[PDB]
């Protein structure tokens, strides 16, 4: 993770890589939203199961 | 204006002098819409006689475009370079009236031109005359017009104008209706929330009244 | 103002960002509407006043 | 087909977990028929019926383990991992026979879907 | 000290020349500065490594590409920060008790 | 893969909006029952 | 035509503040009487500020006392130098004869006073205020003061627009439960309606010209055609791409902001849950 | 029907704040809640009319400096101001001294207002700074010392006429001060420890709202051609940055501020969606006619 570049072996050329800020921003936001929804549903199931005294006796 | 200055001399004269006057009008710079000149009875009376060609030329200038002066080139008399330039400018205005991004190839075909530089010079001089406002773009071979003057209107196309305005009116009305509906719904939603909150409050305080015994 | 691209040999003078052009065109259309209304009001003041009064009701 | 109308006519709402869910998920898993159980596995359980008694944790664990196996069979790993994770993190005080074969498969599913074994919460 | 000179003037000329360009030819700079291609490339590399000229060198086509790009997308980075903070707050709420 | 100007991505964002709104509505409905619980007035 | 009236967006605020103050103080709204001060430049009259004048009531009629105005005239001369008496304002509807009687002593104080009418009970799109000029009749007998209606302009200095926009952006929309939608979707609705009215007037004129009621003015129709041909504004691909990018950006900005309101409700739910069904 | 609610005579709490509860004012004055803690009132709400009167006085002053009073009340934790009243003071644009003219003017104007029917009292003062930002100087700090220590309910207001005119936004600054002894950024000056800042808010009545909306209605071209969110991009980016900082502070606190962060995020999101809605409406109205 020190050099942002790509190697082309056909012509043996190291090209520089430019990151599209908008695309990575949108991707990160969507991933965070999906993760948050998953965590929310998980905790809500937990609250459902911790209120009926389910403890595997 | 120029048409007013060239119009008062056309009352008393008729015949060759009248046709010379209309030729001078078609040659004079600044004049680009021949509405009141054609509306006179003296101009319309030229249909019967040996001067119908000048009437056809004036009609072509008022409403027609450059290709219209292709099929009947031999019928009309010879034109000077000023008249040809004015006709080309009118054709450019008519083309820009419909679409706001004129391709270079369409202009070259329509104006019957051979060189791109000459076409660009003609467009430049048309912009200098201030009949259309816009900018060229050689990379895309486009001409973009932000505002073009309206050309002449005959007394049969006005109905079509009405139609377009009617459409616009209808659209505005539609938008208005939607607006109302939307805001109404919004208000209702807000009220509902408040109401339910109030209900909860009542419930809890009622509980308090029955727990502080 | 402008920049030169030597590879294509093209000088760029001015560019428009679409949305400001849209705003300018809308403003021009509104100004044209206002000027047309002023022109008809000046040409036939009595008919314009009568039509406006009819539309008020 | 019996334990579709049995479930539909017992739960208060469609987001309530009953003890028959773990039973249908076993009936449709012992015999290879996965599609009928899909409508009852695509919903998110929100409340658990007390059933006026009974309903030990065995039914909950069996449901969340058999659903995970069903999802794994249909090559839907992004939800099989979630099902196994929910099965594992149930509160417990002693070693159970069903949590072992829900962590063993959880490791493999996490290695398939992701590049590493996910850390338990 | 004449070696320090004949290099500051060349650097100033290079900076003043490549201002209105976006893609320039290295041999053009060589002709303008009255030096060969190798010295022009070395001077460009030294200037870029010193954070003086905002541009890059394409060695395959022998080109110099300026930096008349990268508009003010600071909004985006701000959003990124927000996202990060949101994620952190998430870990605070879900794992509070249950 | 994709530039974020296709209206399909707008539809996806709208779907995520709907899911989040529904989740918050269920959260509020769950909380309102707790707020009126006879146990949660003594503390 | 008489004098040109230059009205400012400061007198109106003074009248509204006075009216709401009296309405809140007395409960039942009453009539308020004040003054108007400004500048006289030849045939042009401009209004700058306005201060209230005390008015007494005798029997059923209203009388403007002179001593209070005399004491207050030199008081405000210290701060405003080139400011002089112009007229007075009041709240009401149509000009009643009580207006004439009260204007009698105003004409006594100043030869030709102006008159401003503000109607808080207005239900029309026109400006609730109205400017009247006093005319003395020649007919023998009871020479009633005649009110001639003039045109009021909206002359403003540099800081008027910025101030009105700054105050009108908020309007305390989030405190009165008026809903921000009911403000935003309504404020521009009036402008859209005004544009609709203008377009309708133009269409009516074009139809009348087509039928033959008005003479064939072959100059306005050309402008109408030019306006017609400029309706589909900016239908290019670049504009569509920019608009879609803007829509996606605003959608993402709304997602980041819905995702935090949901999280806040989540936090409040867990806080309330950790006390009811779980000790500590 | 089109406006739905409309208004014949009904109002709400917006119009309720314009009143004078004599018993309430007497009891808050007698109780003296702010005399017991230094970190009292932080919200100051000033009406529109006072704002425009102050702005016109500052503009009429020109390159020089002007100075005047203000009228209002206090309600609980918040301060209410709804009147401005100029003074006939003169001096160089770097210093102004209130001579006997102002001393005879404030009392006379207060008596005149009382005769009119006004019931409010002096709440503070406003001073115009022609160019040098908005910060209290040493003499201003001493005057505010003595005023807030003798006349406990008080507040100072500083505006910048030149910068307000040039930039386009007002420079209203409402300041209270920490009393002497309590000890616990170059723009604010050198006495930043002695004096602090406060937030500013505005209000207007139902009649004022209707009149302002109907007067601003003659701006339709700019109304439907403004295309917002393209002019306030810097403001929105700054708001999002402050949102990120507030979110970080709230997360640290959790280890309330979360409610404030949620309200700020809701405000920014509402503004963004309002801009998008106006853009969509404009596109529907203009770009969908005549094919």
């Amino acid at each position: 993770g020190l050099i942002s570049a790509r190697v082309d072996s056909h012509s043996k050329i190291l090209y520089a890589r430019d990151v599209d800020q908008r695309s990575t921003t949108f991707e990160k936001s969507l991933l965070m939203g999906k993760e948050f929804q998953r965590r929310a549903k998980a905790m809500m199931l937990r609250a459902a199961v911790l209120r009926n005294q389910i403890h595997v006796k | 204006n120029l048409l007013e200055q060239f119009i008062l001399l056309a009352k008393g004269t008729s015949g060759s002098a009248l046709t010379a006057l209309i030729s001078q009008v078609l040659e004079a710079p600044g004049v680009y819409v021949f509405g009141e000149l054609l509306e006179l009875a003296n101009v319309q009376e030229l249909a019967e006689g040996a001067n119908a060609a000048y009437l056809q030329l004036l009609n072509l200038f008022a409403y027609g475009t450059y290709p219209d002066y292709i099929a009947n080139k031999e019928s009309l008399p010879e034109l000077s370079t000023a008249q040809q330039n004015k006709l080309k400018h009118l054709t450019i205005v008519s083309l820009a009236s419909r679409m706001k991004c004129i391709p270079y190839s369409v202009l070259l075909k329509d104006l019957e031109m051979r060189n791109l530089r000459e076409l660009e010079d003609l467009i430049i001089e048309a912009v200098y005359t201030d009949i259309i406002q816009g900018k060229l773009d050689q990379r895309n071979q486009l001409l973009e017009v932000d505002f073009c003057i309206g050309r002449d209107i005959r007394k049969k196309d006005i109905n079509n104008i009405v139609k377009t305005l009617h459409e616009w009116c209808d659209g505005c009305e539609a938008v208005l209706l939607g607006i109302e509906q939307q805001v109404l719904r919004a208000n209702q939603y807000k009220e509902n929330h408040n109401r339910t909150q109030q209900q909860v409050e009542a419930e809890v305080t009622n509980i308090k009244k029955t727990l502080k015994a | 103002n402008g920049f030169i691209d030597q590879i294509d040999g093209i000088v760029h003078f001015e560019t428009r960002e679409a949305l400001p052009t849209w705003d300018k065109q809308i403003q021009s259309l509104c100004f044209q509407v206002n000027n047309l209304l002023e022109k008809i009001s000046q040409t036939a003041p009595e008919w314009t006043a009568q039509a406006m009064e009819a539309q008020m009701a | 087909g019996i334990l579709k109308q049995a479930i539909d006519k017992m739960q208060m709402n469609t987001n309530q977990l009953t003890s028959i869910h773990a039973d249908l998920c076993q009936l449709c898993l012992l015999a290879k028929c996965f599609k009928p159980a899909l409508p009852y596995l695509d919903v998110d359980m929100m409340d658990i019926c007390k059933e006026n008694g009974a309903y030990d944790a065995k039914h909950f664990l069996c449901y969340y383990y058999y659903g995970g196996m069903i999802y794994t069979g249909l090559k839907n790993f992004e939800r099989a991992l979630y099902f196994y994770e929910q099965a594992i993190t149930t509160p417990a005080m002693a070693v159970s026979h069903i949590m072992l074969e829900s962590y063993k498969k959880y490791i493999l599913v996490s290695l398939i879907l992701l590049g590493k074994v996910q850390q338990l919460p | 000290h004449i070696e320090e000179l004949l290099r500051n003037i060349r650097t100033q000329v290079l900076i003043k020349l490549i201002k209105p360009y976006t893609r320039i030819h290295i041999p053009f700079i060589s002709k303008e500065l009255n030096i060969d291609v190798a010295d022009v490339e070395s001077l460009l590399v030294q200037c870029i490594l010193d954070n003086t000229i905002h541009g890059r060198i394409d060695q395959v086509n022998q080109l110099l590409e300026l930096d008349h790009q990268k508009r003010g997308g600071a909004r985006y980075t701000a959003l990124d920060k927000w996202t990060n903070q949101l994620n952190s707050l998430n870990q605070a709420v879900v794992s509070k008790l249950a | 893969p994709e530039k974020y100007n296709n209206p399909a991505m707008l539809h996806n964002i709208d779907q995520e909006m709907l899911k989040c709104i529904e989740l918050d509505e269920r959260l509020k409905a769950m909380d309102q029952e707790i707020t009126v619980n006879p146990q949660f007035v003594q503390k | 035509g008489s004098v040109s009236v230059a009205l400012h967006p400061l007198v109106i605020l003074n009248i509204s503040d006075h009216w709401i103050r009296m309405r809140s103080q007395e409960g039942r709204p009453v009539q308020v009487i004040g003054a108007l001060i400004g500048k006289q430049e030849g045939r042009n009259i401009e209004v700058m500020n306005s201060f209230e004048l005390l008015s007494h009531t005798v029997e059923e009629k209203i009388i403007i006392d002179k001593e209070y105005y005399y004491t207050k005239e030199e008081q405000f001369k210290q701060v405003f130098k080139e400011l002089e008496f112009l007229g007075w304002y009041t709240t009401g509807g149509p000009p009643d004869p009580s207006d004439i009687h009260v204007h009698k002593q105003v004409c006594e104080i100043i030869e030709s006073p102006l008159f401003l009418k503000l109607n808080p009970m207005t239900k029309h799109t026109d400006l609730p205020v109205s400017v009247f000029e006093s005319v003395i009749d020649i007919i023998n007998g009871e020479a009633t003061m005649l009110f001639a209606e003039l045109t009021y302009t909206l002359a403003t200095e540099e800081a008027e627009r910025i101030g009105v926009d700054h105050v009108a952006r908020m309007t305390a929309t989030g405190s009165g439960e008026n809903s921000t939608v009911a403000e935003h979707l309504i404020a521009q609705h009036s402008a859209i309606k005004m544009l609709h009215s203008r377009v309708k007037l133009i269409l009516e004129y074009v139809k009348a010209s087509e039928a033959g009621e008005v003479p064939f003015n072959h100059e306005i129709l050309r402008e109408a055609y030019a306006l017609c041909h400029c309706l589909p504004v900016l239908s290019t691909d670049k504009f569509k791409t920019d608009f879609y990018d803007q829509c996606n950006d605003v959608g993402l900005m709304a997602y980041l902001g819905t995702i935090t309101k949901t999280c806040n409700t989540m936090n409040q739910f867990v806080n309330k849950f950790n006390v009811l069904y779980d000790r500590q | 029907t089109w406006e739905l609610a409309n208004n014949m005579q009904e109002a709400q709490s917006i119009d309720e704040i314009y009143k004078y509860d004599k018993k309430q004012q007497q009891e808050i004055l007698a109780a003296k809640p702010w005399t017991k803690d230094h970190h009292y009132f932080k919200y100051c709400k000033i009406s529109a009319l006072a704002l425009l009167k102050m702005v016109m006085h500052a503009r009429s002053g020109g390159n020089l400096a002007v100075m005047g009073l203000m009228l209002g009340k206090v309600d609980g934790e918040t301060m209410i101001i709804m009147d401005s009243f100029a003074l006939p003071v003169e001096g160089t644009e770097t210093r102004v001294n209130a001579q006997a003219a102002a001393y005879e003017y404030m009392a006379a104007y207060i008596e005149n207002a009382k005769q009119v029917g006004r019931l409010e009292n002096a709440i503070g003062w406003y001073h115009s700074h022609p160019g040098y930002g908005c910060w209290l100087s040493g003499i201003n700090v001493s005057t505010q010392m003595l005023n807030q220590q003798f006349q406990e309910p008080f507040v100072a207001v500083v505006i910048d006429p030149t910068r307000t005119i040039s930039a386009g936004k007002v420079n209203l600054g409402a300041f209270r001060t920490y009393p002497k002894g309590y000890k616990p950024i170059e723009d604010f000056g050198v006495h930043c420890k002695q004096y602090y800042a406060l937030e500013v808010s505005y209000f207007k009545s139902s009649l004022d709202r209707k009149l302002l909306e109907l007067l601003w209605n003659k701006y339709w071209v700019n109304t439907l051609s403004s295309s917002s969110l393209l002019t306030n991009a810097d403001y929105t980016t700054g708001q999002v940055f402050d949102l990120s900082e507030k979110l970080e502070q709230s997360e640290a606190q959790l280890g309330d501020k979360l409610a404030k962060a949620t309200r700020d995020s809701c405000k920014t999101t509402i503004e963004a969606i309002h801009g998008l809605m106006s853009q969509v409406i404009k596109d529907k109205l203009f770009n969908q006619i005549n094919i």
